[PDB]
């Protein structure tokens, strides 16, 4: 199997250092950006930075330039993220993530590690927060951008989906791509500044949470979420 | 504050066929920001120095981007030939300017091949300076007709590199940045520290 093993849970002071690791097995480790992706509660998934193992170049969001930094060990296919001025806004989910040269949605998500602290960009915004929806309709969630995220004959619009004590899971790349082991009932499309993506049937297992994310500049960034429930 | 932040660092480049051009104007550009500037295997002014560059003041500079393999990059030049420099991006044989190059395949290759970034591989006629091809029409290569379907002899004008982080660095994906510096008439806008 393809896996990044992430490092346990930590509780830091204010101030502190905390660095985290994941490791690679089961691919070519400097094939491959390894990206940082925290989930924050109340504030949600953003993209801190990534780094490319062949030769430790790294890409960060600015928003965390001063605070983090990324390093890897090719020996041991182990990617590390040192975030420092521990402050109560750093407690969070800690994901690590795989992505490709050029295409940077992320198809391969570590567990996740929680760290605790005691004591410009393109917005993607989602509609409905929450959707009710029974078995054999047709559901459709939204995601519309500040600018364009096309470019180059593509757009950089991607789709996740998330379920308690797991990472996001691909299910779409480049607004209509069904990401492969994912149904056919899955759906992508849009262009621009407006996607959509449909679940028709919709079925009990696709109970989650649902994300888009943008790679068409820097930084990447993640919409706040839509939830699917079943009545 | 000339913006060629937004040049060198754009996410993604545009294909060598379809080159990109930006405009630069109203600033002040610090070129020794970029020539003492790491990691760029091709820096190669043609008529002026790097350090002379910031003495002078143009009324625009013209930045060209694009994507080539690293075996290409020698074919930015004044008098070279090649598939790149006769059918995609033509440097005159009298460039004043500088080419400057650099190693993307972090940012241009992926497992199984980045396709995105093509080049035209068969064309009637040389480009000849700084013309821009980007038509796609079916390529007659024998003498039948091709009725804009792909077949034998009828091919396709545009092949893609196929980028792959396992290949050779001459095979690698390179990204460029041609300068082009202008003195018109209209006051120099363009100038060093
Ligand atoms: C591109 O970004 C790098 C790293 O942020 C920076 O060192 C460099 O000056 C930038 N290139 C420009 C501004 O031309």
């Amino acid at each position: 199997q393809v896996q990044l093993v992430q490092s346990g849970a930590e509780v830091k002071k204010p101030g502190a250092s905390v660095k985290l690791s994941c490791k690679a097995s089961g691919y070519s480790f400097t094939s491959y950006w390894v990206n940082w992706v925290r989930q924050a509660p109340g504030q949600g998934l953003e993209w801190i930075g990534m780094i490319h193992p062949s030769d430790s170049e790294t890409r960060l969001n600015q928003k965390f330039k001063d605070r983090v930094t990324i390093t890897v060990d090719k020996s041991t296919s182990t990617a590390y993220m040192e975030l420092s001025s521990l402050r109560s806004e750093d407690t969070a989910v800690y994901y690590c993530a795989r992505a490709d040269g050029y295409e940077w949605y992320f198809d391969v998500w570590g567990r996740g590690t929680l760290v605790t602290v005691s004591s410009s960009d393109i917005v993607l915004t989602q509609s409905p927060a929450s959707l009710a929806v029974s078995p054999g309709q047709r559901a459709t969630i939204t995601c519309r951008a500040s600018e364009s995220v096309d470019s180059y004959g593509n757009s950089f619009m991607h789709w996740y989906q998330q379920k308690p004590g797991q990472p996001p899971k691909l299910l779409i790349y480049r607004a209509s791509n069904l990401e492969s082991g994912i149904p056919a009932r899955f759906s992508g499309s849009g262009s621009g500044t407006d996607f959509t993506l449909t679940i028709n049937p919709v079925e009990a297992n696709d109970v989650a949470n649902y994300y888009c994310q943008q790679s068409n500049e820097d930084p990447w960034t993640f919409g706040q979420g839509t939830k699917v429930e079943i009545k | 504050l000339c913006p060629f932040g937004e040049v060198f660092n754009a996410t993604r480049f545009a294909s060598v066929y379809a080159w990109n051009r930006k405009r630069i104007s109203n600033c002040v550009a610090d070129y020794s920001v970029l020539y003492n500037s790491a990691s760029f295997s091709t820096f190669k002014c043609y008529g002026v120095s790097p350090t002379k560059l910031n003495d002078l003041c143009f009324t625009n500079v013209y930045a060209d981007s694009f994507v080539i393999r690293g075996d290409e990059v020698r074919q930015i030049a004044p008098g070279q030939t090649g598939k790149i420099a006769d059918y995609n991006y033509k440097l005159p044989d009298d460039f004043t300017g500088c080419v400057i190059a650099w190693n993307s395949n972090n940012l241009d290759s992926k497992v199984g091949g980045n396709y995105n970034y093509l080049y035209r591989l068969f064309r009637k006629s040389n480009l000849k300076p700084f013309e821009r091809d980007i038509s796609t029409e079916i390529y007659q290569a024998g003498s039948t007709p091709c009725n804009g379907v792909e077949g034998f002899n009828c091919y396709f004008p545009l092949q893609s590199y196929g980028f792959q982080p396992t290949n050779g660095v001459g095979y690698q994906p390179y990204r460029v940045v041609v300068l082009s510096f202008e003195l018109l008439h209209a006051p120099a806008t363009v100038c060093g520290p």
